[PDB]
Order: C-alpha cells, then sequence, then structure tokens
C-alpha cells in the first residue's frame, strides 16, 4: 500500500509535469498593452529560457 | 540546431515604410486633416518601382 502510494506520487508528478508543460505549449501574453515586434518565424526551434 | 530551408509568399508583399519623426506628426496633422485619407484604416498609394 505504501509503495503503491509512492507509485501514485510519481504518477501525480508525471501528470502534473505534463500538465504544466502541456500548459506552456500555448504561448500567451504576460501582461496587457501594445506589443513590439516578433522575433522568430514559424517552424523554428526555440528554447525555454533562451 | 541546423535549419533546413526558408520559404516566402510573393503574391501579397509587405512594404515596411521607413519614415522620419516630425513628418509623422505632420501626418498626425493629416490626422488633424484626414481629407485625402479615405478607406481610413488603409488606402492605395502609387508605387514608383526602380
Amino acid at each position: 500500500a505504501q509503495q503503491a502510494n509512492a507509485a501514485v506520487t510519481a504518477a501525480k508528478a508525471a501528470v502534473e509535469t505534463a500538465r504544466i508543460n502541456l500548459a506552456y505549449t500555448k504561448v500567451t501574453s504576460p501582461i496587457s498593452g501594445r506589443i513590439g515586434k516578433s522575433n522568430v518565424t514559424e517552424g523554428a526551434l526555440v528554447q525555454n529560457g533562451q | 540546431a541546423t535549419a533546413l530551408a526558408t520559404v516566402q509568399q510573393l503574391d501579397p508583399i509587405y512594404v515596411d515604410v521607413t519614415q522620419s519623426s516630425n513628418d509623422f506628426l505632420r501626418l498626425k496633422q493629416e490626422l488633424a486633416n484626414g481629407t485625402l485619407k479615405q478607406e481610413n484604416g488603409k488606402a492605395k498609394v502609387s508605387l514608383i518601382t526602380s
């Protein structure tokens, strides 16, 4: 039972992990107001924290 | 990290209009006029290509 709760613990780690990553696949705005310019075009590899 | 190619589209084509500062103000004076400005969000402008 306890080791099963460790498996459920890693399970919620994975579902939460994909839930934040799959939450950040969409790109939205931090705040409101007038945007400047785009930098990167589509079909291009970008990095997190680059 | 290497990129393969790059494509464009040529039947529409952007024209980024390089402009000074104060004449835009005078265009703001055209915003105080608006009388040659029709279709007001846009309108045609005659090209002079090279």
